[PDB]
């Protein structure tokens, strides 16, 4: 049950912040979602099909795979955009982070005080750097791409090391484990937040 | 055995994901709240008929075991005819190296997660961008074989990435990629 946390760090130009965050967040959500559950009265369930989609980055030499959910992608794009704005406007050293937390709603049989109990946290730290020339910008597109390849490999490797997943829920408790509010896909319950540290 | 069935289709879908990641075209499939007919592991992965044929042909009714691994070789062939191995994807299995396991959906879901990891990783090895840029001075080819793993041909310093592992009552499944990092003639 013990909550697991992972931290990733990337250095990027301002114009790459959104794509870098989306690449990481969607890779994690690809692993932390399933098809929509449809229960029968006896407690049996069928599971829908999750589609996936290649996404080319325009500001990074990189491609990531995401779940084919317009709703999920809209939600992530909104908060990532707000994070990028906050980072640009903060007037600091260009340092911030986003956290993606998977949690369960406490069951009555559980001895916890909080109503939301996390079981996985993913934190992506960013440092924004400014470049002087188109030359450097082109190089940065290539190099950030190579770093994101390393980050995705790291995500997959740590995924395999995380043994815990929530118990598959009965019909009465599905909303304690999964976000059932989307049409296409069924993510584990999650919250996204960000901080601006300097 | 429902399990032998799971492992067979996991192998077949593994080949589909790798070959489709090397076509030179972005892949896009749709979700469905309703269970789609003959999609496996709750993932929309369309089957290229020719690939299913080569995969079944190589497997020949066998499943991975010690000394018997399913390998997918990705290579580059220049317009002059010279060939170069880029990647070897290896689907391996351990022997009476199992786990006293749970209900069926559990192992099924773990295989599902491994395919999701494969989807991600196939986009971040060097051959991905090479495959997207193929078609003129070179093309990307694939070959499937079943037997002993041979990692020659990948050049000096080739890297290895572990996509993941799945424990089952009959052994541990492992999926990995060995890939060339220096293009050389």
């Amino acid at each position: 049950m013990n909550c697991r946390s992972e931290v990733l760090e990337v250095s990027v130009e301002g114009r790459q912040v959104e794509e870098a965050m989306l690449a990481v967040l969607h890779t994690v959500l690809l692993h932390r979602s399933t098809g929509k559950f449809h229960y029968k009265k006896e407690g049996t369930y069928s599971i829908g099909t999750v589609g996936t989609q290649d996404v080319d980055c325009d500001f990074i030499d990189f491609t990531y795979v995401r779940v084919s959910s317009e709703e999920l992608d809209r939600a992530l794009r909104k908060v990532v955009g707000e994070f990028k704005d906050a980072l640009r406007n903060s007037g600091g050293d260009g340092l911030g982070q986003m956290s993606l937390e998977f949690y369960q709603k406490k069951k009555s049989r559980w001895p916890f005080s909080d109503e939301c109990i996390p079981w996985e946290v993913w934190t992506v730290k960013v440092h924004v750097v400014a470049l002087a020339t188109e030359q450097e910008r082109q190089i940065c597109r290539e190099k950030v791409g190579e770093k994101l390849c390393e980050k995705i490999i790291n995500i997959v490797e740590v995924m395999n090391r995380h043994e815990y997943l929530p118990k598959m829920p009965t019909q009465s408790e599905v909303d304690n484990v999964f976000d059932t509010g989307l049409r296409d896909v069924q993510p584990y319950l999650y919250k996204i937040s960000f901080q601006i540290t300097d | 055995s429902d399990l032998d069935k799971f492992i067979k289709f996991f192998a077949l879908k593994t080949v589909q994901v790798i070959v489709q990641a090397r076509l030179g075209e972005k892949i896009c499939t749709r979700s469905s709240s309703s269970p789609t007919g003959s999609d496996w592991f709750n993932l929309a992965i369309k089957d290229i008929p020719e690939v299913t044929h080569e995969a079944k042909k190589a497997l020949a009714g066998q499943l991975p075991a010690v000394g018997r691994s399913m390998c997918v070789e990705i290579s580059l062939k220049t317009s002059e005819g010279d060939s170069m191995e880029l990647e070897i994807w290896c689907l391996e299995m351990n022997e009476k190296c199992d786990k006293e396991i749970k209900v069926s959906y559990t192992v099924y879901n773990r295989l599902s997660l491994l395919l999701k990891s494969l989807l991600a990783i196939t986009r971040v090895t060097p051959a991905y961008r090479l495959s997207r840029k193929q078609g003129h001075e070179y093309v990307i080819l694939y070959r499937i074989y079943f037997g002993e793993v041979q990692l020659s041909g990948l050049g000096e310093g080739f890297q290895t990435v572990r996509v993941g592992t799945v424990g089952t009552p009959v052994g541990t499944i492992t999926l990995s990629c060995a890939y060339r990092i220096n293009l050389a003639f």
